[PDB]
């Protein structure tokens, strides 16, 4: 069970970590978060009291580093940083331990939410999406474009996600037009999945991780990504059986998190109806659309 | 973006356009089966590419034979077109390569573009217009050339004949519209308008008769007449 201490908490916030979020009180005695479980990615996120513009957030694995959070009052915002001295490190979080300085992350041992949502995500590849080498952990906001919607400015605060454009030269063969607009297996198995990506778990953690940027950040680029990775695969007539039934539980947890209000920002009327009712794989997510049918019968 | 009302005069500036109607690709008859079932039996079609300033028409014949062994014939009919204003294109010298494409139906969008992916420059449009190139199957000559075709085969015209000579390709463009507007709503009564009077002939080497101008202002009277008469009949009115 590792830590994110905090060196304080000065100005009013609401702190989320993975799917729980909670408010923080300008100067409450407040040093972070404790129990977070290891094995999984992590993302500890904000959203000021006196600006909810700019939710940002941090992805991190505890067991690439010691990583604290500290107020920044020039650059006005919460920041990661790792603590190389880790003697140091481990005496600070034991005295905010032994003064109950530090919020337990509260994980029900019944629930496996996250790992649900996180279970092809990988720091290694989040890393190549969000490129700043010099940290082991991920900064990302609601205002972060992606390397596609630049096309479509400043490269260096970019989301690279793998781009996939249905109209490209890359997604359609020559003398296969017709062949490869209307059924892309080509583009999934042969271009993305064999070319691009090299198995399909590395598929998964990306659409995964593009869900969560979209739900943690409002991250309107992400939220593009995740779909057209969906609509990807449900427009192609060849699928493995393992992958589909894979995509329909990850869309499930996905479906099921999302809050419930902001269905209408976060869900692309026109890709889940095509999904779910004409495409090839209309019949193949059983538990996905059982749970939109269900929750969001009004976007259908 | 779009075609419509408020750019029109756009067809008639200096940059190559070819509007594409594929209205004619995919024709079909259909017919009881001895077992009084119904089927369909196609017949031969074309794709209708204008060049509207220049009257240039690139009637590439669908013969019957490419249908044959295929399914969902008329999906695959908007393929086929893109597929063939695409081959098109690529003959063309460059410098005779259209700027833009438009096309007279929405559907065709999304098969041109894929097809044309090699030509990032080249816009693919839509239109609001309601144009009636539907009708250019009225034109004798035109669907004579695509009924007796054998094979697949382009055949080149200028369907302004020789009015350039006299009027300007808006007024050309204009008058064509007319003409198969009127042989669209009604043929039989378009058709008689057109060669009532046997001594004006059509040239071995054009598409409709010798009318000199006086001529044609009264032809094209008769034709507006012809459409208003028939919106009469329809919506009695
Ligand atoms: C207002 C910030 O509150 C603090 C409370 C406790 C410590 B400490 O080391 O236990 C530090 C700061
Ligand atoms: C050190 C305890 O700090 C806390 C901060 C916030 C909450 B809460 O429920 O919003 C609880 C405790």
């Amino acid at each position: 069970m590792n830590t994110v201490p905090f060196t304080s908490a000065p100005i009013e916030v609401t702190i989320g970590i993975d799917q729980y979020s909670f408010n923080v009180k300008e100067n409450q005695p407040f040093h972070g978060i404790k129990d977070i479980p290891i094995g999984h990615v992590h993302v500890i996120h904000f959203q000021h009291a006196d600006n909810s513009s700019m939710r940002y957030g941090y992805w991190f694995d505890c067991r690439m580093g010691n990583f604290y959070i500290q107020y920044d009052p020039k650059d006005g915002l919460y920041k990661m940083m790792e603590e190389r001295d880790g003697a140091k490190f481990e005496n600070i979080v034991h005295n905010f331990k032994e003064r109950q300085m530090m919020v337990s992350y509260p994980k029900i041992d019944e629930d496996d939410t996250w790992y649900n949502l996180t279970e092809f995500v990988q720091m290694d590849k989040i890393r190549k999406i969000v490129r700043k080498d010099e940290n082991q952990f991920s900064y990302v906001d609601s205002s972060m474009t992606t390397v596609q919607e630049n096309e479509l400015s400043d490269p260096a605060h970019s989301l690279n996600y793998t781009v996939i454009n249905f109209k490209s030269r890359e997604a359609i063969r020559p003398g296969h037009e017709m062949e490869d607009f209307l059924d892309k297996s080509y583009y999934l198995n042969t271009v993305m999945l064999q070319g691009i990506f090299k198995n399909s778990s590395n598929y998964f953690g990306e659409l995964q991780f593009a869900f969560l940027n979209a739900m943690f950040f409002g991250n309107y680029g992400s939220s593009l990504q995740w779909h057209a990775m969906i609509e990807l695969i449900c427009s192609s007539a060849t699928v493995p059986k393992h992958m589909l039934d894979k995509l329909d539980e990850i869309l499930y947890y996905q479906i099921k998190t999302l809050p419930e209000q902001y269905s209408d920002i976060l869900l692309n009327e026109r890709v889940w109806n095509i999904c779910l009712y004409s495409s090839f794989q209309k019949n193949s997510l059983h538990n996905t659309e059982k749970i939109m049918e269900n929750k969001y019968p009004e976007l259908l | 973006g779009a075609m419509n009302s408020s750019n029109y005069a756009e067809l008639f500036n200096n940059d190559i356009k070819l509007f594409v109607d594929d209205t004619n690709v995919y024709r079909v008859t259909v017919h009881k089966t001895f077992e009084g079932n119904v089927a369909t039996k196609a017949i031969n079609g074309c794709i209708f590419t204008l060049n509207p300033k220049t009257g240039h028409l690139f009637l590439k014949i669908i013969h019957t034979s490419v249908w044959a062994g295929q399914k969902r014939l008329s999906q695959l009919a908007k393929w086929k077109t893109a597929e063939e204003v695409s081959a098109l294109v690529r003959s063309l010298p460059k410098e005779e390569q259209p700027k833009q494409i438009i096309v007279t139906r929405k559907a065709m969008l999304d098969p041109l573009e894929v097809h044309m992916l090699d030509f990032p420059n080249i816009a693919i449009r839509p239109t609001e217009l309601r144009l009636p190139f539907s009708a250019a199957m009225s034109i004798d000559k035109l669907s004579d050339v695509v009924m007796k075709a054998t094979e697949p085969q382009m055949v080149l015209f200028n369907i302004y004949d020789d009015w350039l000579d006299r009027i300007s390709s808006y007024t050309a463009f204009s008058r064509l519209t007319l003409l198969l507007r009127a042989l669209k709503t009604n043929e039989e009564s378009a058709k008689m308008i057109l060669l009532s009077d046997p001594t004006i002939t059509i040239k071995s080497y054009h598409l409709w008769p010798s009318f000199t101008d006086e001529q044609w202002i009264t032809i094209e009277s008769q034709m507006r007449d012809l459409i208003l008469t028939e919106y009469g009949r329809k919506y009695n009115v």
